[PDB]
């Protein structure tokens, strides 16, 4: 990295942060050279970077943020903006609102400052078409251009799928697979690609853990399939696990545990869509290999 | 509440719209991210231009009679289920009804001002009632269920035409869409390019994401800059001497073909293709 690109990356990050605190609503414009740049530098460093991100502690995994760009300057007010600390995030950056420009330029910016000590993985919002998902594509070419949008599919394209804590804590956006029998099924997979409708891929993005389900069931999304607790149990017993770390769906007090507490769903958007009145959760692991949550108020 | 030109309460919590005749010279007013289930005391508000309520609860489309001025009108991100309460707002020039549960496109006849409709993500199956939109610069369908491209002849002033994640199948009724700059047709069933002999002035086309095997039929597209071809079925490195008249063609998407399985994929587009400075998503030295 030339030190006149780190100037600019410097003032980007500055222009981002300015707003820290103000009107929840108020907006940062770049031009869009440097969010084209924020694009493809960031989309160098994921192609560099192992499709199943193997990280070591210490490090704060935090869950969806869905284009909440207020609550994500509130994430790193609690956990410490970096380098002061290392930071996964599990997908979902971008939907709803007029913010998820901000959000995921701030991401990309501290993932190309911090490429060995910030980490974020692919959600299924972070996918190359309108299918399922339009609240980031309507605000591209609403403040910029529709092939704005097709340049960050390209970034998204080569983001990381799934991510192993100090080889004990498995991570990815939505949960296991059932083609999911070695990890190195996950490093086979080649980027760029598109989340497809189905495989390995898309139920590590897209499936659920269920209560009342033994084995695979289908997914109300009609996307993936749902899974068990048992099916949980014998995913870390098989590949020496202690902790399966997810996200993908919403809990009220932003983090919730299943199939006894081998699995731990984290959604870090306080007050998500209207009235449903949920908190935000991050996950901090140290050195020992020990989780504390903190919580972040709406 | 003060009394000026724009007001602007975003996540505010608000659940109902209550005590707003205050304003005396309003014209842009803000309710994004609220608790609004309904449309209701906006009458005493005439001066307004800009009323934006994205991303709330409400259901029908009311009590907009009053806003004889409205110029801008965005009720995306609801439950709204069908198009009404709009025939008053004549000077209207931009509809914004995004990732609602509209079924068709109705009570639209008399919004002669309009030069841009977002209907994307909706239920949408057919393209209807828009025959007196003779003023529309851009049209947004993108995420819906139509099958048959129709009802565009009247649209001569149509610019950009999205059409993405739809059902489609092939390409028709452009003919009279001569001022067509930007088409997006990505994410659908076209299986081969064909219906844009008229439509010389594009410089934008995006047909990714189909079941499409040759380039054929774009040869007098010579104002060409983007080409998204990414996602599809083409084979024959032949077909790429369709795009030599488009001297300032800059980007080309043609990654996940099977061109793209060629030990020389890279250069044999820019050998083919000099004026384009970007391949898929990185840019030629
Ligand atoms: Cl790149
Ligand atoms: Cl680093
Ligand atoms: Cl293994
Ligand atoms: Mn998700």
């Amino acid at each position: 990295m030339s030190d006149s690109e780190k100037l600019n990356l410097d003032s980007i990050i500055g222009r981002l942060l300015e707003v820290q605190g103000s009107r929840p609503g108020k907006n940062v414009q770049l031009t869009e050279n440097e969010i084209r740049g924020l694009c493809l530098k960031s989309r160098e460093i994921f192609l560099s970077q192992p499709i199943l991100l193997e990280l070591e502690a210490p490090l704060k995994i935090c869950g969806d943020i869905h284009g909440q760009y207020y609550d994500l300057l509130r994430l790193f007010e609690y956990g410490g903006f970096p380098p002061e600390s290392n930071y996964l995030f599990l997908g979902d950056y971008v939907d709803r609102g007029k913010q998820s420009l901000e959000t995921i330029c701030l991401l990309l910016a501290y993932k190309i400052k911090y490429p060995e000590n910030f980490f974020l993985l692919r959600g299924n919002h972070e996918c190359a078409s309108i299918n399922r998902i339009y609240g980031f594509y309507d605000e591209c070419k609403r403040r910029y251009n529709i092939k704005l949008w097709k340049t960050f599919t390209d970034c998204f394209n080569c983001l990381p799928i799934a991510a192993i804590v100090d080889e004990k804590i498995f991570c990815c956006h939505g949960g296991l697979s059932p083609d999911l029998q070695s990890m190195e099924q996950i490093r086979r997979i080649m980027r760029p690609t598109d989340v497809p409708d189905q495989g390995l891929l898309c139920d590590l993005l897209w499936s659920d853990p269920d209560k009342d389900v033994q084995g695979w069931g289908e997914n109300d999304r009609g996307v993936s399939f749902t899974f068990g607790a048992e099916v949980v149990a014998k995913f870390l017993h098989k590949h020496d696990l202690d902790l399966i770390c997810r996200a993908h769906q919403v809990v009220e007090d932003g983090y919730e545990f299943f199939a006894k507490r081998q699995l731990v769903t984290l959604f870090s958007a306080p007050n998500y869509c209207g009235e449903f009145d949920n908190a935000g959760a991050m996950m901090s692991v140290d050195e020992t290999l020990m989780c504390s949550f903190q919580i972040l108020k709406p | 509440d003060r009394d000026a030109e724009d007001v602007d309460l975003n996540h505010y919590r608000i659940g109902k719209i209550e005590g707003f005749e205050v304003l005396k010279k309003v014209k842009t007013l803000c309710l994004r991210q609220n608790l609004i289930k309904c449309i209701e005391n906006l009458e005493e508000l005439q001066s307004l231009r800009e009323l934006d309520l994205y991303d709330n609860q409400i259901k029908k489309i009311e009590n907009l009679e009053a806003l004889t001025e409205l110029e801008i009108l965005d009720i995306s991100f609801n439950l709204l289920r069908n198009i009404e309460g709009v025939d008053k707002l004549t000077r209207l020039k931009k509809l914004f009804l995004v990732n609602n549960k509209i079924s068709k496109i109705e009570n639209l006849s008399n919004l002669h001002q309009l030069q841009m409709l977002e209907l994307g993500s909706n239920r949408i199956r057919a393209i209807e009632n828009i025959d007196t939109l003779t003023n529309l610069e851009s049209l947004f369908l993108g995420k819906n269920k139509i099958t048959k491209l129709q009802n565009l002849d009247a649209l001569t002033n149509l610019t950009v035409l999205s059409m993405q994640s739809n059902r489609l199948t092939k390409i028709e009724g452009l003919q009279n869409l001569v001022n067509l700059r930007e088409l997006y047709l990505s994410h659908n069933g076209i299986e081969v390019i064909e219906g844009l002999e008229n439509n010389n002035k594009l410089t934008m086309l995006d047909i990714a994401s189909n079941r499409i095997k040759k380039i054929e039929n774009i040869s007098h597209l010579t104002e060409l800059q983007e080409f998204w071809m990414n996602d599809n079925l083409l084979e024959s490195w032949s077909d790429l001497d369709e795009l030599k008249g488009a001297r300032s063609l800059e980007t080309v998407y043609l990654e996940r073909n099977p061109l793209q399985k060629d030990p020389q994929y890279r250069r044999k587009v820019m050998l083919a293709l000099p004026s384009v400075r970007q391949i898929d998503a990185t840019f030629v030295r």
